């Protein structure tokens, strides 16, 4: 999951002029970290939903193979996986968008 | 005698509404060496696309555009690129170049596709730079360079091929008439060098510099008034190109490589340790 | 390691005009696949060297 941070870093890097027009409309320096990190953890959670979905697919897949082996749901582990996806999400998205918060609108606009 | 180019009744057409439009119609043209031809005409007339024929970007599927007496229709597009190394040395208004390379490398590139020792062609390139009057600028990034000098780099870049044929997108339009028409005078020098050159412009004024204006409209001219060696050299030279591309993103490279490193290190880790406890 | 492909895809996506200037100088269609894939596997191997190095550190 770590490289996703690199991905987002790239995406934001692409947004540099967009970052400048957003600061141009008076966005708070926090706000970019907000929206970006939220999008990142969003990806983490939707990927966690499709992920747990596929995991359940594997679960029934193992219901298909029952040499006495038995399925058993552990919902607490499910929610822990969710929160884990979340904390990894903030863990990855925090710093780069913090650096984005560091940025001046000026350089984000005038630069070519 | 026979002109090195023979564009007779050649025309492109491209689909729109699932039918090809009249971007071009049958045109007769012939070209000698040392020609300095303007491409005057309305913008979007496909005279740019016609230049793409001159660039052999695509077969027109009409006429017989006989480069050196050889029609474009017969030869491979890769063979057309071989012709490009053999002849063509294109130059644009926007002076496109890698931000990556030093200007010497930006000139270095076309002959890389040729099979040749690097140092020799580097010396040739330095000769091309002194021909540009440029020397100190050699190590600079194009971003560090002034635009007219960058265009000069496009010229030397054309020159490394020998510049036997030269298309030219708006040579002077990106900048002042000073350095612009100056470079145009260098174009007159290459004309004096006898290599064929062909500027393209909708502007008559810059076209006045050319010895042969030719206006096109409605798809036709309204008038014509006068090796594995490079694979291993690819390995090391694009090794350097790789180092530079990584230099473009050292941090991204860092996260990427780390993503590799933790992986493989964990591989050998668990393999060896599990094997050892197993022992 | 899979996302590295996404990374390179992005990088090349950035190179689009560079791709055009490279085709402009008559590069073979194979050649871009050559240089790019070689660069990628290069990253894989240097990351494999630092990786095995760290693994030995763990050893």
């Amino acid at each position: 999951g770590i490289g996703v941070m690199n991905i987002m870093l790239v995406s934001v890097t692409e947004r540099t002029r967009e970052i400048g027009i957003r600061m141009a409309v008076g966005a708070r320096a926090s706000d970019v970290l907000q929206q970006f990190l939220i999008e990142a953890v969003l990806v983490c959670l939707v990927g966690g939903a499709l992920g747990i979905t596929l995991s359940l697919l594997i679960a029934f897949t193992l219901q298909l193979f029952l040499p006495g082996w038995e399925i058993g749901f552990s919902p607490l582990a499910l929610l822990l996986a969710f929160l884990c996806s979340t904390v990894t999400g903030i863990l990855f998205g925090w710093l780069p968008a913090r650096n984005a918060a560091r940025l001046d609108p000026v350089d984000a606009l005038a630069r070519e | 005698m026979t002109p090195l180019l023979e564009l007779k009744d050649i025309r492109r057409s491209y689909p729109a509404g699932d039918e090809q439009v009249e971007v071009l119609k049958g045109i007769s043209l012939d070209i000698y060496a040392g020609e300095m031809v303007a491409i005057v005409g309305a913008s979007g007339s496909g005279k740019s696309t016609l230049m793409n024929i001159l660039g052999c970007l695509d077969k027109a599927t009409s006429g017989t555009y006989r480069v050196a007496g050889q029609d474009v229709a017969t030869l491979d597009a890769d063979a057309l690129a071989q012709l490009r190394r053999e002849h063509f040395g294109f130059i644009f208004q926007r002076y496109h170049l890698l931000s990556h390379l030093t200007a010497e490398q930006n000139v270095e590139v076309p002959a890389v596709y040729a099979g040749l020792e690097r140092k020799q062609r580097l010396l040739r390139a330095q000769e091309l730079l002194q021909r540009l009057g440029l020397e100190d600028r050699t190590e600079y990034y194009p971003a560090q360079l002034s635009g007219g000098q960058q265009q000069r780099v496009s010229i030397a870049r054309a020159l490394m091929n020998g510049g036997q044929v030269i298309l030219a997108d708006e040579p002077t339009g990106a900048l002042d008439s000073h350095s612009g028409e100056e470079v145009m005078a260098i174009l007159h020098q290459l004309r004096d060098r006898g290599h064929t050159v062909i500027i393209v412009t909708h502007d008559p004024q810059v076209a006045a510099q050319a010895e042969r204006v030719i206006e096109i409209r409605d798809g036709e001219i309204v008038r014509n008034p006068p090796g594995w060696r490079q694979f291993v050299s690819g390995f090391n030279e694009a090794l350097t190109m790789a180092w530079r591309a990584l230099a473009a993103n050292k941090m991204r490279t860092l996260l990427t490589m780390l993503g590799i490193i933790i992986g493989i290190a964990s591989v050998v880790s668990i393999v060896v340790v599990g094997d050892a406890a197993k022992q």
